[PDB]
């Protein structure tokens, strides 16, 4: 039972920059260390084994170093396909404990969200439900706030928000907001506004519809 | 080719037990261990244990000693992972990983994963609604997938034809039911002139739904 303290927890670098992740072992693990890359919704991929030996078909911009307890991974010419969570694992003792992980963000230029708002579908209405959906797509950085205004007044509850992980193609994020009402609360109001706040724009982005097109 | 073939998703009641499997093919080294690893969503990889196929000897992390039981069939080159006295804490994705040797080089292969959900809540098919806008060059269309349990569903557009421009979001649980959305962005010359369709599968309830995005 050896412990694996990995560092940093999160990182953010532009393509072409050089980054250095570190795993510390609580005892000596005599180079018996592997680094893995895990892409969202995919299995982990080996990068380096035995501390410094590159795995099959791994580009030379990757290299690991260190010895004893102190180990680190280096990436020199950071490329698009490198995003993800990097783990370390040891095989010295009988318990092959992983480090906690180092999640790697791709840094990109600021982008305002494309906001889109959608009234409840007729099918859902006709069953008695009414969800208003608002997408806030392809924005950067990750930090964002959305609020709902119904006939001018801020609405708190019913709202369910969800966020994607960084996009593999354009390195943006995207967010989804769902305000669920009953059909007959929905029909008691006309103006529904999805209002987004982001650092790209000092004045908030506003998308609305009237219940009567 | 060398590859690890796992079993399909599992749904089970609290207190029950389950037995996942992991098959291998074409490994050069017969002595390498099958290992099992637990991952909760947005959490770290967590080593469970391993087995030595030469003799059936196993090691476990103390946290899984008694919880996990790893078995093998070297006869068939398949290895199983039984979990017992299940709770919600055991809900996670479970990988089988195994190393291999050719010459003086190492190789690390991983299975696809095998999801395990532990809950007393009833299987429920999803209600899928289209999202067309009311009154730009590209137009964004949407799909709302609401009221299902358990995770996962799979969302595609035009039977997977529309692969770029897609954003499918993580499900959110509330009151024993998931709600999920997916957006697609396509050229204005494409819709409504052509048919754009939302495909949803929910294997747990054997549901397959196509929802056309009809305008207005
Ligand atoms: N037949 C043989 O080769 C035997 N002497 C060895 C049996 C091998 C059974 N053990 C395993 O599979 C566990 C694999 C541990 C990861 C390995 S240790 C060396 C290499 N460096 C790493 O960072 N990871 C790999």
């Amino acid at each position: 039972d050896i412990q694996m303290t990995q560092s940093p927890a999160s990182l953010s670098a532009s393509v072409g920059e050089t980054v250095t992740i570190t795993c510390r072992a609580s005892g000596n693990i005599h180079n018996y260390l592997s680094w893995f890359q895990q892409k969202q919704g995919k299995s982990p991929q080996l990068l380096v084994y035995s501390a410094k030996t590159l795995a099959d078909g791994v580009p030379s911009r990757f290299s690991g170093s260190g010895s004893g307890t102190q180990y680190s991974l280096k990436i020199n010419s950071l490329q698009p396909e490198d995003f993800g969570t990097y783990y370390c694992q040891h095989f010295w003792s009988s318990i092959y404990t992983f480090g906690g992980g180092t999640k790697l963000e791709i840094k990109r230029a600021d982008a305002a969200p494309t906001v889109s708002i959608f009234p409840p579908s007729s099918e859902q209405l006709t069953s008695g439900g009414a969800s208003v959906v608002c997408f806030l797509n392809n924005f950067y950085p990750k930090d964002i706030n959305v609020k709902w205004k119904i006939d001018g007044s801020e609405r708190q509850n019913g709202v369910l928000n969800s966020w994607t992980d960084q996009d593999s193609k354009d390195s943006t994020y995207s967010m989804s907001s769902t305000l669920t009402l009953t059909k007959d609360e929905y029909e008691r109001h006309n103006s529904y506004t999805c209002e987004a706040t982001h650092k790209t724009s000092t004045s908030p982005i506003v998308k609305s519809f009237n219940r009567n097109e | 080719e060398v590859q690890l073939q796992q079993s399909g998703a599992e749904l089970v009641k609290p207190g029950a037990s389950v037995k996942l499997s992991c098959t291998s093919s074409g490994f050069n080294n017969k002595d390498t261990f099958f290992q099992w690893v637990k991952q909760r969503p947005e959490e770290g990889l967590e080593w469970i244990g391993r087995i030595d196929p030469a003799n059936g000897f196993t090691k476990y992390d103390p946290k899984f000693q008694g919880k996990a039981t790893i078995t093998v069939d070297t006869s068939s080159n398949t290895a199983y992972l039984q979990l017992n006295s299940l709770t919600s804490e055991d809900t996670a994705l479970y990988y089988c990983t195994r190393w291999d040797t050719y010459g003086a080089a190492w190789f690390a292969y991983w299975g696809q994963g095998t999801l395990v959900t532990v809950s007393a809540a009833k299987t429920t098919p999803p209600s899928v609604y289209p999202l067309a806008p009311g009154s730009n060059s590209m137009v964004t269309l949407g799909c709302l997938v609401k009221g299902y349990f358990p995770e996962p569903v799979t969302v595609t557009w035009n039977s997977g034809s529309l692969s770029s421009g897609v954003h499918t979001f993580p499900a959110v649980l509330q009151s024993d039911l998931y709600t999920l959305s997916s957006s697609v962005t396509v050229p204005s010359s494409t819709w409504p002139s052509e048919t754009v369709t939302c495909n949803v599968a929910h294997p747990a309830s054997s549901t397959k739904v196509d929802k056309k995005i009809v305008p207005r």
